[PDB]
């Protein structure tokens, strides 16, 4: 008896998948962003002057 | 990837803003020995590097020598 959202308000979010559909939309945002992928071996990742490699 | 010459190989890795063909002579490498063509990694081919021991055996055997009874 001490819930702010009425019974109908909670049922609509529950039955209509309010958070899942929001979760889907945010994923779809990343579909229109530039991927981080680089193309090895045609490109290399950054290196630092302190890099420890071949003796 | 190993075909990339070592001088440029550092430039392709975003470690330097000065390409190796734009170096000032005070910074380059000056060698007393010839610098032949670049050679990549040679695995899976008969030119593969073979390790070996650079040191002679620590014990030297005796050379057979005979002098007869006086
Ligand atoms: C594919 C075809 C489509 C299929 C889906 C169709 C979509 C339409 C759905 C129609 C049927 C849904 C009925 C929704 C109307 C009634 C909902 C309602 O009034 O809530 C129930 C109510 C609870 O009362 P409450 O809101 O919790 O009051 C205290 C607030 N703290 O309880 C009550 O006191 C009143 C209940 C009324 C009972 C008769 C209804
Ligand atoms: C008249 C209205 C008609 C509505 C018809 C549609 C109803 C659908 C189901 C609603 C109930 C529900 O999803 O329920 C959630 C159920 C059971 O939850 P529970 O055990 O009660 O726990 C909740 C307890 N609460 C009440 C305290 C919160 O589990 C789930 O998370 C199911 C996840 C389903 C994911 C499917 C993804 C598909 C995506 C499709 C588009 C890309």
């Amino acid at each position: 008896e001490e819930s702010s959202e009425s019974a109908l308000s909670k049922a609509t979010k529950w039955y209509l998948l309010s958070e899942i559909f929001r979760g889907l939309y945010i994923t779809l945002e990343m579909y229109f962003r530039a991927p981080y992928t680089i193309y090895y071996p045609f490109e290399k990742g950054p290196v630092s002057p302190r890099f420890r490699g071949e003796h | 990837m190993s075909e990339v010459e070592p001088g440029w190989h550092y430039w392709l890795a975003y470690g330097t803003d000065v390409p190796p063909n734009q170096l000032k002579p005070e910074e380059k490498s000056v060698r007393a020995y010839p610098v032949k063509k670049h050679v990549p990694n040679l695995t899976y081919t008969d030119g593969a590097y073979v390790p070996y021991n650079t040191a002679r055996p620590k014990c030297a055997t005796w050379d057979p020598k005979v002098t007869e009874r006086p």
